[PDB]
């Protein structure tokens, strides 16, 4: 479903700032999960660049950079 | 509010902070200050920054 | 024969059916139930004595004492109205109650008292109602709403097939009280009837019926019916009644007395019974297959053995049948059982049921109320009888029992307030028969199941648990030791019972702030029917069945006033003429209808009563005597419409108003409006704001008189007389002498009220409409409120609107004002803001509120007076300082090169902060008063000194007015007493006016009414100095202010807002639309003879949304006015009386068969001439709410005057010259000005106050905070590609906090760049996840 | 501690003073007063401000009218640096106090940083993309902003009290994304279907279904005329009709060529209104585009088709001229709406007899026990159905053709001049459901059960309804806004559940 699709995700904060976030932040402790920042919500809850728009440019450059 | 979301936490001030307007009216006296200092002796101007 | 005040002018009416029934008080549903609250009541039924009744006598823990009731007593208020209203305090009246205690004697049960004491205990304050219905509470006025409740007593509802994958249709039965637990029974799929207790873990419903100390053999009498089984040495005979046998299958040959009746192969028919019948079949034989299903009753014990052969409700089998068979049993009672009419539902629950006797049951109870604790022989049995049997934990009372009775189809209508065993049975048998086909399920939203609690009813139960809370601290205290020779002076907090009273009238959801911006706002917010609240459900766990319009609403709650929004249906408006039952229900009036004739006697009909019966319609025209001019007359019976014939139709309505409520039945042409249109002017017109001088409605709807007088605003005659002195702030009424009191020389002075500001902040101000000279009658208006017009209801001006496109102005909802409009100051309104300055103790000081400010010119402080604040008159803008207040600053810590700038220019630093108070940003407006309240040992400055003289002196003065003015009355009267019985013409203004009182007179009831007058005027002069005494005593005292509050000064501003593009402005039916132009004069499109209109208006917002009422409003107000101009032309000449007289007459006399004659030839010459000029501004027509004024009236009425018949003129464009094509539609129609004014919603924020644990800015306008870019803006800036904007809304303008002022001084540097970094509210959520014992990190 | 890490999950809630539950940290992280959606998704933001909005017409559809007292406190930073750097001002101090006292040189500084800086102008309920758009503020003397009509569509905005707030962009990128991004004249179709959204709405579309008409017999038939500014010269002069058949030599220009256009010239058989409303067309379109009735799905598509041929600036400027020549043309119409306008068909009551005829014939075979109750009822539904469509169409046969004029001769039918028939066929808010309510009956209404009554209401609101009629016919407008009420709250669920899913 929509809903279910949204929650089971590979980031854990674009899943925690949906609907539940007790049972994604238990999960995402216990498996020791890691978020790598690579949708929109996670940038506008971070506070930097969306990786889409304008700052579609910025990301694909500071992809590039790391580890090269 | 005869709701949820008015709670009495969101209309409490933070008075810790100084004003935009001062910070940028500190800037602006200093660099003054530091350009009308500049138009003086150097012992003055040094006895001035030590005093 | 008209009243006074209705012969200024007449309103013509257009109304063809007469009216029987007078519209009853308006507010007689807040009156009524307050009047039942604080009252002494003999029997004791309701108010407070229902209350002290029903908690005391308090007797203590067998220690011998006891504490009973006797009386009370309501004391005086300390305070009266408005003296409430200016100090800030509760108008609220001293309880005090009359107690008496005494001790009893050991081994005497009701023995002599050896030492009784009795005296008055003080038992916490009540807020009185006000004259109107309005509480005061603290200083501000408040209303009370009724509540709408499901009334106690039991209640059937089905499941309506949800809830089950098959369908099954499941019924449940609950039984709601007034106070305690809720009971409920339930069916299950499987038939098996189920229990639950306050909606817990269900049990089977034989659980409680054990718990009432039954046996399964009594349970199965109680819910069966008994089948006897008799053997007479073989065959196994049966017992047959003919009823039973339906439904069945006759697969054996069924017959009796050697007499075949039916075949192989025939199954039971109706025939057969009455052929059983006719030979009167009573014994049969039946094989065991037949019996092989029966279930034994009771326990059939063995003669011999004693051993038990078979105990209750177990199925008979062959081998069991068999073994009781040579035991000595011949006599075998089973249970009838059907599939369709009996079923075995109780048998089943029996089989499900685990418990055995009446203890194992109470465990079972005790298991699911108090899980966890164990279970003991007497816990369980307190647990049970505290259940449902016991009057303390256990009320219904009155309404609930009679509900409760007239369900179970019992005859007595009042009975005990607790539950019973035979009760209970009741409504498990009468759930069965639901079950089983025989009744119906009930509806929750029928009007006869839900009650209206009012604010006597909300305030006892609040004061009776207050008295709860003094009974526990009194039997505590009471039974503890001693006696102790104490009276009941020490035993009673009275702290707990007004906490519990003014935490109800304080801080309730019911107890809401009065919306004062109005007449009708006001007496259509105390006519209001809440369905939320304590008791009432939520705004969110409210279905879409209980926000509809159900079928009897019909005259008791209005379909088309209900607020649109988030409750939609839950905020009910009552309707006109419904009022409340004896128990609660509404009912509403009805005319008997006898076998052909329709009486004039008013039966009002409940809801219960009103379904039973044929209630005709009110547009049902009689032939003049009473009977129907058709025998085919619309009626309704229940709920259903249809006609029915005229012999048959028992009951009328009695006005065709009764539908609609008070706020929507002042829209004229209502029946030709949509019925959300009509919703909405419905909730638009209580917005208006009173404007500076309210003109008049030019059509109305006869309500508007009985809205003004019922509310408060406008100052109503008590007394019939002359009136002897108008001033504009004071009226003296010199009462005829066939009302005065025979006493007192009683002459009436009416005060009257002077820019006062409301709630809403707008301005009341009551302006006599009477002159010098003039007769009054009782009943009769002399002062006009807000918003009244001699007695009328007028919320806005009526303006010449046009229906036309004009360029676009008016392009989706505006409107295009004229100059005209702005010039005249006719939507112009005054409002009186009111602002505040407290000086408070910090730890540093007190606070001055000297008139000596640092860093502050003369400039600005010239407006302000040598005491600090400000004149009185001193027009303030915004900015300039009201009241001048210093506040102690220290730690000064200059940073360096402030010290060196100080140093260098001298001027020491300032030790006081300046935090005086200022005028608002924005509003600009006079000062029209200044309190100063001081605490009760600070020092008074000069001005409060000022204040206090001018207050003394203006009391005095207002004192010495009312004792002249009664003095002069009294010997005034006696003069003219003096002059009959006693004629002296002269020789009586010889001597002193002091010594006329002693004088004697022939033998009448005037030689004793001298004594009586004296002591009158004794009375009036002590009266005159212990008022002066108490109000000098009251002004000179000290305040009781806040706990650290010197003094508060208190400025009252007078904003007067004119108009403006941007003021919404709307009329009544439902068009609302904001300004958005000012035109000139020259360009507004002027008619053929130069008039220009005032508002052009948009002709689309019609077709679609189908408010053809302003349409036909246009018109009838084009023709009023149209007799107007006509009525002025005759008077712009002096023309004559007889002209006049004729074309007024001729006026009030169309059209098709109205009522209302109002023949001019008595009228005497002095009273057409004020009635002609009071005309002259158009003649004010009443069209009532589906009364109608027909086309043919609105056409005919143009004809009278010059007006062509269309209704549409040629209207010439004002810039061009040139002519409009397709002539267009103008008249005059009523614009409101709703309370939405743009410099009320307008404000803009670069920067402002930051919030305290997110630095984010904070909420709107009052805090001077920005807009909320919510979810949906950045879901919008996502859609785009912007990627850069959304990052300065979320990091630099919002909540990062050292790229805000980095972004400040780059904006000012003039280089416009962020370094944005991370916000702040992603590090309080870091320490808000870590402050778990989850560790998270920002890793690279 | 399990009441401090998640208040409530183990038993019951511990309770304050105020007896309420108090908030342990689970509950400052979840739901949608916590953090996540609260303060980090949505925040509240400084440079903004709301008004009420009001409509000014004279605008192109790249500007909106903005408060001088908002343009003033949205813009002050912008305007202490401008006094400082023109050397108006000793120090910002001073260019504070001076901005303060609103001397008559901040004027001429706030006209000088408003010039090319956009503003975000955004509406409450944001559903779509095209719900902020950024616009180049006019100052305007008043409190409401000023916002162009063709937008009205987009906000889905109405004047009727509603408020929009606006928001200053402060960085390069910022205003520059404002300008070549969300800018009103780059979104001109809409983002879900290629249609445009910047239609013509209801007075423009008015005014030029008024405009381009033909009446049979007018002042002004059968001239031929050089072009359309002597069509104009025509009508302003009085001397020929705004709709009178006539022919007129247009030059259309056609882009056969790989890129080029091609002028030629003909004579055309139109109207007078056509040939003035040709001045207005650009060069490319064809002359067929005007010559029509032209409603609203005939001016929605010549403005796609003119996207679609000649490009964007063409198509703004095209759709200025078109609001400006509509509201001008439908204020010289003057067409309003009166009482007579609204036709009663002549053969109401006799359809309606012979109804109530049929139905007492169905109840008296009913009481005879020929027909069940069901069927019955059936029957009646069936024939007050048959009832209603015969009465609406009996009123819209009268009303869209009652009108018959001459020419030199006896008579002849046409279209209806009739201004509800206008305001109904051209589509400026009105359809033929609506109306039938207004001349017509207005039908059967429903109970709250589901059941639709057997007898209908057969009165309409041109001669009103009774008290019973009435009463019925207002269970279906509490249903319809109890439902507007609470489908939003679906609506915005399922619209966060897709965008939190893509
Ligand atoms: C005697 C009087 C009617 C005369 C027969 C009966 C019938 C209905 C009774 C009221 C209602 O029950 C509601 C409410 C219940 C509270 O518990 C006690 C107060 C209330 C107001 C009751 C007082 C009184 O008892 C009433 C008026
Ligand atoms: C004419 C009328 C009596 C008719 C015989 C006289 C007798 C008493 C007079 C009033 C009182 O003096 C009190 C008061 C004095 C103020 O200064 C002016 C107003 C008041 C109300 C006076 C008006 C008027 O003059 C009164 C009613
Ligand atoms: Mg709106």
């Amino acid at each position: 479903g929509i809903t279910k699709a949204s929650l089971a995700t590979e980031s854990f904060i674009s899943a925690a700032s949906f609907q539940e976030t007790t049972r994604v932040l238990t999960e995402a402790a216990v498996a020791g999960k890691r978020d790598e920042l690579r949708g929109l919500k996670e940038n506008v809850i971070v506070g930097r660049l969306i990786p889409a728009g304008t700052g579609y440019a910025y990301h694909q450059d500071r992809m590039r950079r790391r580890a090269a | 509010g005869d709701d949820e979301d008015s709670h009495l936490g969101d209309f409490i001030e933070d008075t810790t902070l100084e004003l935009p307007l001062d910070s940028a009216t500190t800037e602006s006296l200093r660099a003054a200050t530091h350009d009308v200092l500049a138009g003086l002796t150097a012992r003055e101007a040094k006895v001035l920054r030590m005093r | 024969v008209y009243s006074y005040t209705e012969k200024k002018r007449i309103r013509k009416d257009f109304g063809k059916r007469p009216q029987v029934l007078d519209v009853p008080y308006l507010l007689s549903i807040q009156l009524d139930s307050f009047q039942k609250f604080i009252e002494q009541d003999p029997e004791g039924q309701y108010g407070l004595e229902a209350a002290f009744r029903s908690v005391f006598p308090i007797q203590s823990y067998s220690g011998n004492s006891e504490l009973q009731y006797v009386s009370y007593r309501l004391g005086e208020p300390v305070f009266d109205v408005q003296e409430c209203q200016i100090r800030g305090v509760t108008y609220s009246a001293p309880l005090r109650v009359k107690l008496r205690l005494v001790i009893y004697e050991r081994e005497a049960p009701e023995g002599t008292v050896k030492d009784i004491k009795e005296q008055e205990v003080y038992m916490g304050e009540i807020p009185l109602m006000t004259d109107n219905g309005t509480f005061v509470i603290n200083g501000t006025e408040r209303v009370i709403v009724s509540q709408l409740h499901r009334s106690p007593g039991v209640f059937f509802d089905s499941d309506k097939g949800k809830t089950h994958s098959s369908g099954k249709v499941l019924y449940n039965a609950r039984i709601i009280p007034y106070r305690g637990s809720w009971l409920d029974f339930e069916f299950d799929p499987k038939d098996n009837l189920f229990v639950r207790i306050d909606r817990r873990r269900k049990l089977p419903a034989t659980i409680i019926l054990r718990a009432l100390n039954y046996t399964t053999e009594q349970i199965l009498d109680l819910f069966f019916e008994k089948v006897i089984f008799e053997i007479r040495d073989n065959k196994l005979q049966m017992e047959l009644v003919p009823e039973r046998l339906r439904g069945e299958t006759a697969s054996f040959d069924i017959e009796a007395n050697g007499k075949v009746y039916v075949e192989k192969g025939r199954r039971i028919t109706a025939r057969h019974i009455r052929q059983l019948e006719k030979d009167d079949v009573k014994l049969i034989e039946v094989p065991v297959e037949y019996i092989a299903g029966k279930v034994v009753a009771k326990d059939y014990i063995d003669e011999s053995t004693g051993e038990l052969i078979c105990a209750a409700n177990m199925e008979l089998s062959l081998d069991l049948l068999a073994k009781l068979s040579q035991s000595g049993h011949k006599r075998i009672e089973t249970l009838f059982t059907n599939d369709l009419d009996h079923g075995p539902y109780i048998s089943e629950t029996l089989r499900v049921d685990p418990t055995n006797d009446r203890l194992s049951a109470l465990v079972e109870i005790y298991r699911m109320m108090r899980p966890g604790e164990p279970p003991t022989r007497e816990a369980a049995e307190s647990l049970f009888e505290n259940l449902f049997f016991s009057e303390d934990r256990y009320d219904l009372s009155a309404v609930g029992r009679m509900k409760f009775n007239r369900s179970l189809l019992r005859e007595e209508i009042e009975g005990s307030g607790i539950l019973s065993k035979d009760d209970i049975i009741d409504v498990m048998k009468k759930l069965i028969d639901i079950r089983n086909g025989k009744g119906e399920v009930d509806d929750i939203d029928h009007l006869g199941n839900r009650r209206i609690r009012s604010v006597g009813e909300m305030a006892e139960n609040q004061f009776r648990v207050g008295l709860v809370r003094v009974e526990r601290a009194v039997k505590e205290r009471l039974s503890l030791g001693d006696l102790d020779t104490l009276m009941p002076q020490d035993m009673i907090n009275a702290k707990p019972i007004s906490a519990a009273v003014k935490e109800f009238f304080g801080s309730s959801q019911l107890s809401q702030f009065m919306d004062q911006n109005n007449p009708l706002s006001e007496i259509t917010h105390k006519r209001r029917i809440s369905a939320l609240g304590p008791g009432g459900l939520t705004r969110e766990r409210a279905g879409f069945e209980v926000r509809d319009v159900h079928p009897t609403h019909y005259g008791r709650v209005c379909p088309i006033e209900t607020p649109e929004g988030p409750n939609i249906g839950l905020i009910n408006s009552l309707s006109v003429y419904a009022q409340t039952n004896e128990y609660g229900f509404l009912e509403t009036p009805y005319r008997k209808v006898t076998d052909g004739v329709v009486t004039d006697e008013i039966h009002y009909l409940s809801a219960i009563e009103e379904g039973n019966y044929v209630i005709a319609q009110a547009n049902s025209n009689l032939d003049e005597e009473g009977h129907f001019v058709e025998d085919l007359v619309t009626c309704r019976s229940k709920g259903e419409s249809s006609l029915f014939s005229r012999d048959q139709v028992d009951y009328m309505d009695v006005s065709t108003q009764q539908v609609v409520s008070v706020g929507a039945s002042l829209i004229p042409f209502l029946e030709h409006d949509d019925a959300n249109r009509a919703l909405m002017g419905a909730n638009m017109q209580r917005q208006a704001v009173p404007t500076l001088r309210a003109d008049k409605p030019l059509v109305g709807t006869g309500m508007e008189r009985a809205v003004a007088v019922d509310s408060g605003v406008t100052a109503v005659a008590k007394r019939g007389g002359v009136v002897q002195y108008v001033d504009a702030s004071r009226i003296v009424i010199k009462v005829n002498e066939d009302e005065m009191y025979p006493g007192e020389a009683g002459i009436d002075i009416y005060n009257l009220t002077k820019y006062t500001r409301s709630n809403q902040n707008t301005c009341i101000n009551q302006m006599p409409c009477v002159s010098l000279g003039e007769p009054v009658e009782r009943g009769d208006v002399l002062a006009d409120g807000p918003s009244t017009d001699l007695g009328e209801l007028a919320l806005g001006q009526n303006m010449r609107v046009a229906f036309m496109p004009w360029n676009g102005y008016n392009f989706e909802d505006s409107i295009l004002v004229s100059e005209r409009v702005v010039q005249e100051d006719r939507f112009t309104t005054i409002h009186i803001q009111e602002l505040a300055c407290v000086s408070r103790d910090t730890k540093l000081g007190p606070e001055e509120i000297t008139a000596d400010i640092p860093n502050v010119g003369e400039a600005a402080l010239s407006k302000l007076d040598e005491s600090g604040i400000v004149y009185i008159g001193a027009e303030v803008t915004g900015g300039d300082i009201l009241v001048g207040k210093v506040t102690p600053k220290g730690e000064t810590q200059l940073t360096p090169e402030e010290k060196l700038l100080r140093a260098i220019f001298g001027e020491k630093a300032s030790d006081v902060k300046d935090s005086s108070l200022r005028v608002p940003n924005g509003v600009s407006g006079t000062v029209i008063d200044v309190q100063v309240f001081t605490r009760d040992g600070v020092e008074k400055d000069k001005r409060a000194l000022e204040i206090e003289e001018m207050q003394l002196k203006q009391a005095k003065k207002d004192l010495s007015e009312e004792l002249q003015i009664l003095e002069a009355g009294l010997f005034s009267r006696i003069r003219a007493v003096l002059v009959a019985g006693g004629v002296e013409a002269e020789k009586l203004d010889k001597l002193p006016r002091d010594r006329w009182l002693e004088l004697g007179l022939t033998d009448e009831e005037k030689q004793n009414q001298l004594e009586q007058l004296a002591e009158q005027y004794d009375e009036l002069k002590h009266e005159f100095e212990k008022k002066l005494e108490a109000k000098r005593r009251k002004i000179t005292q000290g305040d009781d202010l806040a706990p650290g509050v010197l003094k508060i000064v208190k400025v009252y501003l007078a904003v007067k807002r004119r108009i403006q593009p941007g003021d919404k402005m709307a009329g009544r039916h439902g068009n609302k639309g904001v300004i958005s132009k000012i035109n000139p004069i020259e360009d507004m499109p002027y008619d053929e003879n130069g008039t220009p209109v005032d508002i052009v208006l948009n002709p689309l917002g019609v077709p679609s949304r189908m408010n053809i009422g302003q349409i036909l409003e246009t018109h009838l107000g084009m023709a009023a006015k149209g007799i107007g101009d006509k009525i002025n032309a005759m008077l712009k000449q002096q023309q004559e009386v007889a002209k006049l007289r004729e074309f007024i007459q001729r006026a009030y006399d169309l059209g098709a068969d109205v009522r209302q004659k109002v023949d001019l030839s008595t009228f005497s010459d002095e009273e057409v001439m004020r009635l002609a000029e009071n005309l002259r501004k158009g003649m004010p027509i009443a069209t009532p709410v589906f009364d109608g004024a027909k086309e043919a009236e609105i056409k005919e009425l143009l004809k009278l005057g010059d007006l062509p018949t269309s209704g549409q003129i040629r209207l010439y464009d004002g810039r061009t010259g040139e002519q409009f094509e397709r002539p267009v539609t103008v008249g005059y129609m009523y614009m409101l000005k709703l309370n939405h004014l743009v410099d009320d919603k307008m404000h803009a924020r670069s920067t402002g106050s930051y919030s305290l644990v997110t630095q984010q800015p904070l909420g709107g306008k009052a805090q001077f905070g920005g807009q909320r870019f919510g979810e949906m803006e950045v879901w919008a800036l996502e859609a785009y590609g912007a990627a850069y904007t959304l990052q300065e809304m979320l990091t630099v303008k919002s909540d990062d906090v050292n790229g805000r002022t980095k972004m400040y001084k780059n904006i000012v540097d003039g280089n416009h760049q962020m370094e944005p970094g991370m916000p702040e509210s992603f590090n309080v959520l870091l320490k808000e996840i870590r402050s778990l014992g989850i560790n998270i990190e920002l890793e690279d | 501690v399990d009441a401090l890490l998640d208040n409530g999950r183990r038993g019951r809630a511990i309770t304050g003073s105020n007896k309420r539950p108090l908030k342990s940290l689970a509950d400052m992280i979840k739901g949608k007063q916590g953090r996540f959606r609260q303060n980090l998704l949505g925040k509240r933001v400084d440079y903004s401000g709301r008004s009420v909005i009001t409509v000014g017409p004279y605008l192109r559809l790249h500007q909106c009218g903005l408060p001088k007292k908002m343009a003033l406190e949205l813009f002050k930073p912008f305007i202490y640096g401008k006094l400082e750097l023109r050397g108006l001002a000793t120090t910002i101090k001073a260019a504070k106090k001076m901005v303060e006292r609103e001397e008559a040189v901040v004027w001429d500084i706030l006209d000088e940083v408003i010039r090319e800086h956009p503003v975000l102008l955004n509406r409450a309920p944001t559903l779509h993309r095209l719900g902020i758009q950024a616009f180049e503020p006019v100052l305007i003397e008043g409190k409401a902003i000023q916002l162009h009509p063709l937008v009205c569509a987009a906000y889905n905005a109405d004047f009727d009290g509603d408020q929009m707030a606006v928001h200053v962009p402060l960085t390069l990128e910022a205003q520059l994304e404002a300008r070549a991004l969300m800018m009103s004249t780059n979104n001109i179709l809409s983002p879900a279907n290629g249609e445009p959204i910047i239609v013509p709405s209801q007075d423009v579309v008015l005014g030029l279904y008024y405009m381009t008409r033909d009446c049979v017999n007018a002042k002004g038939e059968g001239m031929v005329l050089t072009g359309p500014k002597e069509a104009e010269r025509l009508y302003r002069s009085g001397l020929a009709s705004l709709h009178a058949r006539v022919k007129v030599r247009i030059t259309e220009y056609e882009k056969d060529a790989n890129g080029e256009l091609v002028a030629k010239t003909s004579l055309k058989d139109t109207t007078v209104g056509r040939a003035i409303l040709w001045m207005i067309v650009p060069k490319g379109l064809p002359y067929s585009i005007v010559n029509q009735a032209l409603g609203k799905k005939a001016i929605s598509k010549m403005l796609n088709t003119c996207y679609r041929i000649l490009g964007l600036k063409p198509t703004v400027i095209f759709a200025d001229q078109i609001m400006y020549t509509g509201f001008a043309y439908a204020a010289r119409s003057g067409a309003s709406v009166g009482i007579d306008d609204m036709v009663i068909p002549e053969k109401k009551h006799e359809i309606i007899s012979e109804a109530e005829a049929e139905v007492a014939e169905i109840q008296e075979q009913f009481q005879s026990g020929l027909v069940t109750a069901g069927e019955r009822y059936n029957k009646v539904i069936d024939i007050w159905a048959a009832a209603n469509d015969r009465v609406s169409k009996a009123m819209m046969d009268n009303l869209q053709t009652e009108t018959v004029i001459n020419r030199d001769g006896q008579e002849e039918k046409q279209v209806s001049f009739n201004s509800i028939y206008m305001m109904a066929d051209s589509g400026a808010r009105g359809s033929a459901a609506q109306i039938r309510q207004l001349a017509g009956m207005r039908g059967l209404m429903a109970k709250p059960d589901g059941s639709i009554i057997e007898t209908p209401i057969t009165a309409n609101f041109r001669e009103g309804l009774n008290v019973l009629q009435y009463f019925i016919s207002t269970h279906g407008a509490r249903k319809g806004l109890a439902d507007t009420a609470l489908k939003t709250a679906n609506s915005g669920y399922l619209t966060r559940r897709l965008v939190d899913v893509a």
